[PDB]
């Protein structure tokens, strides 16, 4: 698995199998579950009021309010319509589903559900791409802190829009590794040239952001995305939203992929070592 | 652990160290006579259970007749499975009861480290008439339950026991 | 010829008058007696008692009597009963490892070095039944490592990891008398110090007296081999090797030395009287991977018979659990290069 | 290369040299056995230490004693990658020390990686094959660290085009 | 039972050491018998040792029941535990390199390893507070003694300590008291460094 | 807990207790070109008693300019002209040389080479086993 | 504890159960397989776990874990990789971990796992808790006075374990095993089966016989009686059951009957499917419990617990307890015949979480505040060193 998926299978497998059993007509379960998702997600399922033929599938982000201020709650009403509700205490969205009432194909539902997480963040990126396409520059930029010590930058631009990860590597050889990627990064147009370009600051944030109260110390990095309007373009929107949400636990998950793929080298090479080293030994 | 006989008496009368137990049967046999619960019903009863084990201790010399009667259904077993008719079988066994079983002592009696030997030719002779009195009593018994009252049809609830062999051990091998 | 014993060190053997019996300990706090049988070895004996591991052991010919030392700082002396052996115990009064013993010549008494930078000299008293023992202390700096006698049974000679070869004096009139005029000196009583190296450098792996022991020659670990000579003062020769530390020493003539150590073989050293100068016309072993019979280094190097005046037979025991019997006539036909003296 | 067989070849000779060792009892402590170029209580018992350096960077320390050897490597590091892909190597190999039986846990200040190899070693094997495997090993952690710092610019492209080929 | 120890010990007046499998003491005795007023006693000995090795061998990953294996534990503590001498010395040796492990078969066959746990546990004997008592410990108690006592009797005591008791078999136990006393005798009887006449033996 | 702090083993009595070539000479022989003098010339008196690292590191370094003053084949004849004592002192030069690189390690590793020809590994053993060296 | 939940994950020989803290059933039982292709590139990353690994055409299933030991950790550690960023979509640098190790796991094993959670995953806090502890803690659902003294007994496929605890320690020198478990009892009435039934499509024969087992087998008290009413009867106790042929998809179906108690059976009656072993399961329990300290063997006789697939045969405690009342009361019965020592309480605790008792007690625990007091972190692991993880304080009580 290179990518890392979008939709959360917690999600879709418990509201399946619920939806199952009610199709199948069975007496209802309780259902409690508590889970977390990529940055700090919370989410939470379970009949409220414990009127087990309902289900509430809530979710919890420390940043919403930053991603209302940008299209978040009328984006989430197109999307979930009367599946949206007043949300759960300690959430800031909360879709609910009556056993008694599913549509005839639950698939649908099913997948947008498990599209939460990235739904909430669709509307910030479709607000600024619809910049970009009305040529409506000079908009302030939209500052997203997705963890509590990081920070995405969304700002557009005459011809194109740009996206700005501030990431953190708490490990200091993580640095040095992240390193080795964001340069093919840099790169990666010499095999695609109508892709986004990419930049990397090791840790003096890009200059636009001087003045800004952003980060700067050994283990921080800045990642910018040059999205250009094929990429922006209510043709690719879902596709690229899909992609750009995801990159920073893209590329930690590969720093942390690789370190495992160098054990392994490393335990093949002490095992010979060992090998050597014991017919050494006169039998 | 494995199950065993209930009817031995203070006062039972032995044929080696095997129980002559009673036994409510027409064919012939210097069986006693008897309570309407024979060691030949003990067996049958038990048998679906006892056949599994691998292990088991001798009690009373009443447990060796119910050994004996065990390993015996076993072989009526072998041969009410390729019958067509409770009326075939039926015969098959009083046959097979015929048939000169080997006894304790000579070789082919699986347990003669069990079962003690005729100390003389009376006792050959009463035991090889009793064992077989014995064979044919439950042979006959056994085709009432081994056929459903839908003749032509070896139940498979006691086919399915042919191959296993109470003690690993056989009157046939 | 090689045998292997065992694929672990043989710390130290000792051979009885006959060389009929080996004694060796393999990294053990025992010590296993091998015998002969027509050409194959049969283990007879096992000696148990040491709580420590034996490095030395030494084999009295006329008595009979063999005499052990270990790391638990023991050392005890066994006597033949019949069908098995008993130890007595012998305090050293000492309180680090025993490394080394050997039996003087007349039987009389043993040397026992040891960590405890003192030679710890031994006899017994019929007197109160029981063995004794006086110290050589001064000027003894360090751990001792190895011991020979003089013939006449009172100079002895030790290398010691202080880089020093000296020659003491073990005279315990109590059992012997007045030693007879020596070059190596009149005046001779106890512990009095005869001789000493001059060099300050590597450790006294071995050190070795002539037949007369007139001349006393030495191995240490700076790769050099020296041998003092009495009739000249005392003057020391020596010869820097060009390959590893030699562990262990013997004369085979009375200016021929044989040792081997960390190369793993034998080799061949004359001393012209004349020149005072020590040669090298060694490598006995001509023919795991080495070309060598024993396949670790060599600790060990005793004589078989022949004495150390013409020596025919010396053995060699190693790291390798290995023993070796070199014949020297042998040798001097496999090599026409060969100058014994 | 053009400078390397000959780093290793004196580093292979003062390796013959210095595992010329002995089993020795302490002379400090009562029934005591001691590697003492780590003790290091018995000044008389330790060899002179002594270095073979390649270049200012690559560099062999020497430590020898009576009972016992101290080898400690440095290792060629050209750049970051490198420094912290054998860091984690050498991490590696010391937290399975008990499994090594010639290494350190720790290397000796200012060097990467350390081998502690005593008498109970030379004895259980042939001296001049440990001679041999610690040549054998600097050769074979440079080839590691090349082969894991390919392994991860490997990658690094694949993960970079397959994330940028799907916009 | 020092007195006839430390007596037909072939020595009449020494001091004994007596640690076995439960308590310790420290037994003076002059020309004759002892004196019973300086003899102290340690509150920690064979089963403390033993006791200790179990909790410090769980901490290593092996969990050891204080009953079940307790005589399982008490055969590794006889044969592998031994005295540091120079406990600083000691730790870096554990720390550092793996000399000081060495491999145990357990009774059911596992086969678990043992290192610088070896030394700790009997280091109990030096530092009580390891294993939850108060005092100063076997030496520190053992010199305390001899001082509190008939300067004109001192010097024969230490020429003459004798050990005597299952406890006290510990490799380099002898050394390590030596350098303790010669710690005491330093620094709460001098300051100044004039010790090459401050003789004392214990065999 | 104090007591301890005190190392006894320093005032133990029983613990083991154990001017340099002429520059100008060498520096003459060097400015001729005539290096296999040279050599000879820094392989003489060395500083073997003194107490001083100072005035040994001077010596060293005399030695070293002359090493790397050589020319790849040019050292092997050099060695050869040594006797045993020579190639001894010389192989305890190029150790010291060691400690010291600098651009040096390229010609004193092609020193002990040859040197180890001449010398053999004991001539290495040697260097190990100084109590009193350069 | 923060906002968000620790991670739990118990990697079982045949199953991995994993979810987050607090929550009362795992979020994903799946199989323990990886399935690779059999390195350049990213050809590491090219696997499959659990089920998804199981019928993949191009790729070979492995298992890592053997024994309830890990074999392999280069597969184990890519097994955790997508345990971790495919199901979780748990943020590894932001959650605890919980992970569960058999009893007589070495301390080495949990310094390799260590090095895995912390230098490849980089996690806050790890904590490796012994599977039997948590089964004790998990029947503190069923016992008012929760105690971590207890007998458990684990059973799978593999091999079953008898595993005495006092004082949270798993009693290591005395737990004992039985060569009768899941598999056993599967090729058992897989046996049965053939020797009765036909259509059973011979490539499908275990998955019949393991079908049949946990769908319908259970403990009787008396096989004769139960003999009995199945051929008096056999209207209210002959099942059926339908299985699809793979080929042609011939909806082949049989009739269940006495494998449905005669599986579970071989425990108490090992002989009956296996001949070197003979031992009845109360008997090897009795007999552990009988080395284990005389100060803690009643306490351990009163509270017997329950953990694995194989112990959820209905009665199983029941007929465990009996079985082993009857033995223990026999023997107290020879000394009032031979001189009336006080009667021993016997207990077998059964409860509801048992499919998944041990991943029960490990999410219990891992949500409480305690947890995190007990558990190492990584500033312990990079400043102390991986040794710290040897050790793992016992908590809960
Ligand atoms: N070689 C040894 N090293 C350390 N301790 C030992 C050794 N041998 C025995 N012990 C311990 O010494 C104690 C027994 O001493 P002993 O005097 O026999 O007991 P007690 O005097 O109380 O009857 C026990 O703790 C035993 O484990
Ligand atoms: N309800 C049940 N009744 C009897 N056995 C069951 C039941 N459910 C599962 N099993 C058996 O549990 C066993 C589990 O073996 P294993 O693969 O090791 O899983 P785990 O690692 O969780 O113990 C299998 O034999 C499975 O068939
Ligand atoms: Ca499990």
């Amino acid at each position: 698995m290179i990518l890392l998926e979008v939709n959360n299978r917690i999600i879709e497998e418990t509201l399946a199998l619920k939806f199952e059993n009610a199709a199948a007509g069975n007496k209802p379960e309780a259902v409690e579950v508590t889970f977390a998702d990529f940055d700090g997600v919370l989410y939470h399922i379970s009949n409220p009021n414990g009127d087990k033929t309902k289900v509430m599938v809530s979710i919890s982000l420390k940043f919403y309010k930053e991603l209302q201020a940008h299209g978040a709650d009328e984006l989430l009403k197109r999307v979930y319509g009367s599946y949206l509700v007043n949300p759960e205490s300690g959430y800031n969205v909360s879709l609910l589903y009556d056993l008694e009432n599913l549509p005839a194909s639950k698939d649908s539902i099913v997948h947008q559900a498990g599209m939460l997480k990235r739904n909430c963040f669709a509307s910030v990126f479709e607000k600024y791409f619809q910049f970009q396409e009305e040529g409506k520059e000079g908009e302030n930029r939209a500052v997203i802190h997705y963890r509590d010590d990081e920070t995405m930058y969304v700002e557009s631009k005459k011809d194109r829009v740009t996206v700005v990860f501030s990431t953190v590597f708490k490990d200091d050889d993580d640095v040095v590794i992240g390193k080795v990627f964001m340069q093919e990064f840099k790169e990666g147009r010499r095999a695609s040239h109508t892709a986004p370009q990419v930049l990397f600051s090791h840790r003096e944030p890009p200059l636009e952001l001087k003045d800004t109260d952003a980060a700067v110390g050994d283990n921080i990095g800045y990642i910018t995305f040059v999205l250009f309007p094929r990429h922006t373009n209510a043709s690719a929107r879902d596709n690229t939203i899909n992609l750009i949400h995801t990159f920073r636990d893209y590329l930690h998950y590969h720093i942390k992929c690789s370190k495992a793929y160098i054990h392994t080298r490393m335990r093949a090479k002490t095992s010979d070592f060992l090998k050597v080293l014991n017919r050494a030994r006169p039998d | 652990p494995a199950y065993h006989s209930s009817l031995m008496d203070p006062d039972t009368k032995l044929i080696g160290n095997m129980a002559l137990l009673p036994i409510r049967s027409q064919f012939k046999g210097p069986a006693p006579r008897e309570k309407d619960t024979d060691i030949v019903d003990e067996a049958i009863y038990y048998f679906k259970a006892n056949v599994f084990f691998k292990n088991y201790e001798i009690k009373n010399e009443a447990d060796r007749t119910l050994i004996y009667i065990t390993l015996y259904i076993s072989e009526c077993l072998k041969k009410l499975q390729k019958c067509n008719s409770k009326s075939q079988g039926e015969k098959e066994m009083y046959t097979l009861g015929i048939t000169n079983f080997p006894i304790p002592g000579e070789p082919g009696f699986p347990l003669n480290a069990i079962y003690a030997k005729p100390a003389n030719k009376q006792e050959d002779e009463v035991m090889r008439a009793y064992l077989q009195q014995l064979r044919q009593e439950t042979g006959l018994r056994l085709c009432e339950k081994v056929f459903d009252p839908q003749n032509d049809k070896p139940s498979k609830w006691w086919t399915c026991f042919v191959k296993r062999q109470f003690m690993n051990k056989s009157l046939s091998g | 010829a090689y045998h292997s014993f065992l694929v672990e060190p043989i710390s130290c053997h000792a051979w009885n008058k006959d060389r009929t019996q080996i004694a060796i300990c393999p990294n053990n706090h025992e010590v296993h007696i091998y015998e002969k049988s027509g050409n194959k070895w049969v283990q007879v004996h096992e000696l148990k008692e040491h709580n420590g591991q034996v490095t030395g052991v030494d084999w009295a010919p006329d008595s009979n009597r063999i005499v052990t030392c270990g790391t638990d700082r023991n050392a005890y002396v066994w006597t033949l009963k019949g069908r098995t052996w008993k130890p007595t115990l012998v305090i050293l009064r000492i309180n680090r490892a025993a490394r080394c013993v050997r039996w003087a010549p007349n039987e009389k008494k043993f040397a026992v070095g040891s960590g405890s930078r003192v030679i710890s000299i031994c006899y017994f008293e019929q007197e109160n039944d029981w063995w004794v023992c006086k110290h050589i202390k001064k000027p003894i700096r360090s751990t001792v490592l190895s011991l020979d006698w003089h013939p006449n049974s009172v100079l002895l000679a030790a290398g010691s990891c202080d880089f020093k070869c000296r020659i003491f004096s073990a005279y315990i009139k109590e059992v012997e008398e007045r030693p007879a005029p020596t070059p190596w000196g009149s005046k001779m009583p106890f512990g009095e110090l005869m001789f000493e190296s001059s060099s300050s450098c590597g450790w006294v792996h071995g050190v070795c007296f002539s037949a007369n022991g007139s001349r006393v020659a030495w191995v240490s670990h700076d790769s050099t081999v020296c041998l003092a000579d009495a009739d000249k003062k005392m003057a020391v020769a020596t010869l820097a090797s060009e390959t590893l530390p030699l562990l262990a020493v013997t004369f085979i003539t009375e200016s021929s030395l044989v040792a081997a150590g960390h190369d793993c073989f034998p080799v061949l050293f004359t001393y012209d009287s004349a020149a005072g100068k020590l040669s090298f016309g060694g490598r006995l072993d001509v023919p795991a991977g080495l070309d060598s019979l024993h396949k670790n280094s060599v600790s060990q190097i005793s004589v078989l018979s022949g004495g150390k005046a013409k020596c025919s037979q010396f053995c060699t025991t190693g790291m390798d659990g290995g023993m070796s019997i070199w014949d020297v006539r042998s040798l001097e036909s496999a090599l026409k290069d060969l100058k014994i003296v | 290369t053009a400078t390397l067989r000959p780093y290793l070849s004196a580093v292979r000779a003062t390796l013959q040299a210095a595992l010329c060792l002995e089993n020795f009892s302490s002379q400090v402590v009562e029934r005591h056995n001691k590697p003492e170029v780590e003790v290091r209580s018995s000044k008389e018992l330790l060899l002179q230490p002594v270095t073979i350096s390649r270049n200012e960077k690559e560099k062999v320390l020497i430590e020898g004693s009576i009972n016992s050897v101290r080898v400690s490597i440095a290792v060629k590091q050209a750049d970051e990658i490198e420094k912290i892909l054998c860091h984690k190597f050498m991490r590696f190999m010391m937290m399975r020390a008990e499994n090594f039986f010639i290494l350190r846990r720790k290397p000796v200040e200012g060097y990467d990686i350390s081998f502690l190899i005593t008498n109970f070693h030379t004895e259980q094997m042939y001296k001049h094959k440990l001679v041999d495997f610690v040549i054998h090993f600097m050769e074979e952690i440079d080839k590691e660290i090349s082969e894991m710092k390919l392994s991860v610019n490997a990658r690094a492209r694949i993960v970079a085009e397959e994330f940028l080929k799907n916009f | 039972q020092a007195v006839l120890t430390l007596y037909a010990q072939g020595l009449l007046t020494g001091v004994v050491v007596d640690s076995g499998d439960g308590v310790t003491h420290i037994c003076p005795v002059y020309e004759g018998f002892s004196l019973p007023h300086l003899t102290r006693r340690l509150d920690i000995a064979g089963r403390d040792i033993t006791r200790y090795l179990i909790k410090l061998l769980l901490l290593r990953g092996y969990a050891f029941n204080h009953s079940a294996d307790f005589e399982t534990v008490r055969m590794i503590k006889e044969k592998l535990c031994y005295v540091g001498y120079n406990i600083e010395q000691e730790q870096k040796l554990a720390l550092e390199t793996t000399v000081l492990v060495e491999s145990y078969t357990l009774p059911d066959g596992r086969i678990i390893k043992v290192g610088g746990e070896r030394f700790e546990a009997p280091e109990a004997l030096f530092q009580p507070h390891l294993i939850n008592v108060e005092g100063v410990g076997v030496a520190e108690l053992l010199f305390n003694t001899i001082q509190a006592a008939d300067i004109d009797t001192r010097s024969e005591f230490y020429k003459h300590i004798v050990l005597s008791g299952g406890s006290t078999m510990y490799p380099g136990l002898p050394s390590r008291l030596e350098r303790e006393l010669k710690q005491l005798y330093l620094e709460r009887v001098l300051k100044g460094d004039v010790e090459k006449l401050s003789k004392f033996k214990i065999r | 807990a104090r007591f301890r702090k005190v190392d006894v083993d320093e005032y133990d009595e029983n613990k083991f207790v154990d001017a340099g070539p002429d520059e100008g000479e060498v520096d003459s022989c060097l400015r001729q070109g005539n290096m296999t003098a040279a050599l000879q010339a820094a392989l003489k008196n060395p500083p073997i008693n003194t107490k001083s690292q100072a005035v040994k590191d001077r010596a060293g370094s005399i030695v070293l300019k002359v090493l790397i003053s050589f020319k790849a084949n040019d050292i092997e004849k050099a060695v050869q002209s040594l006797d045993k004592n020579g190639v001894d002192l010389l192989m305890k030069y190029i150790y010291k040389g060691f400690e010291s690189p600098s651009d040096s390690s390229a010609v004193l590793l092609q020193w002990h080479e040859k040197a180890l020809a001449a010398g053999g590994v004991g001539s290495i053993v040697r260097v190990l086993t100084a109590r009193k060296t350069v | 504890a923060g906002r968000l939940p620790a991670c739990v994950v118990d990697c079982g020989t045949g199953y991995t159960k994993l979810g987050y803290a607090g929550n009362t059933e795992p979020q994903f039982i799946i199989p323990s397989c990886i399935a690779i292709k059999e390195m350049k590139g990213v050809d590491d990353l090219d696997f499959f776990i659990g089920d998804e690994a199981i019928e993949k055409p191009t790729y070979a299933t492995k298992w890592p874990i053997r024994h309830g030991i890990v074999e392999d950790w280069d597969l184990m550690e890519r097994f955790m990789e997508q345990v971790i960023f495919k199901y979780l979509r748990a943020e590894p640098e932001d959650h605890y971990f919980l992970l569960t190790e058999p009893p007589l796991n070495t301390p080495e094993n949990r310094e390799y796992t260590a090095e895995i959670m912390f230098e490849s995953f980089n996690v806050p806090g790890l904590y490796i808790a012994v599977q039997a502890v948590l089964a004790l803690a998990a029947s503190w659902t069923s016992v008012g006075e929760r105690t971590l003294t207890g007998t458990v007994i684990d059973s799978g496929d593999g091999v079953t374990h008898v595993i005495p605890v006092a004082e949270g320690y798993v009693i290591g020198s005395c737990i004992k095993h039985i060569p009768i478990a899941g598999r056993d009892i599967t090729y058992f009435i897989q046996q049965l089966l053939r020797d009765r039934e036909v259509g059973i499509p011979p490539e499908q024969s275990l998955e019949t016989a393991k079908a049949v087992k946990e769908r319908y087998s259970y403990v009787c008290p008396d096989l004769v009686k139960e003999f009995n009413k199945y051929d008096t009867d056999g209207s209210k106790w002959i099942k059926q059951y339908t299985g699809i042929n793979a080929i042609s998809k011939k909806e082949f179906s049989i009739d269940v009957g006495y494998e449905r108690f005669l599986g579970p059976e071989i425990f108490f009656h090992p002989e009956f499917a296996n001949p070197d072993f003979t031992q009845p399961i109360s008997e090897v329990v009795d007999e552990v419990i009988q080395n284990c300290p005389i100060d803690v063997r009643r306490p351990l006789y009163k509270n017997i617990v329950l953990s694995g697939g194989s112990t959820m045969f209905r009665d199983f405690g029941r007929r465990l307890q009996r079985d082993l009342k009857r033995t223990v009361d026999a023997r107290l019965k020879l000394s009032e015949e031979l001189s009336k020592p006080k009667p021993i309480d016997v207990q077998v605790i059964t409860h509801h979480m048992q499919r998944y008792a041990v991943w029960f007690g490990g999410s219990m625990l891992a949500s409480t505040p305690e947890f995190y007091q007990v558990c190492h972190t990584k500033k312990d692991y990079e400043e102390i060193g991986p040794s710290i993880c040897r050790h793992n304080p016992v908590f809960g009580v």
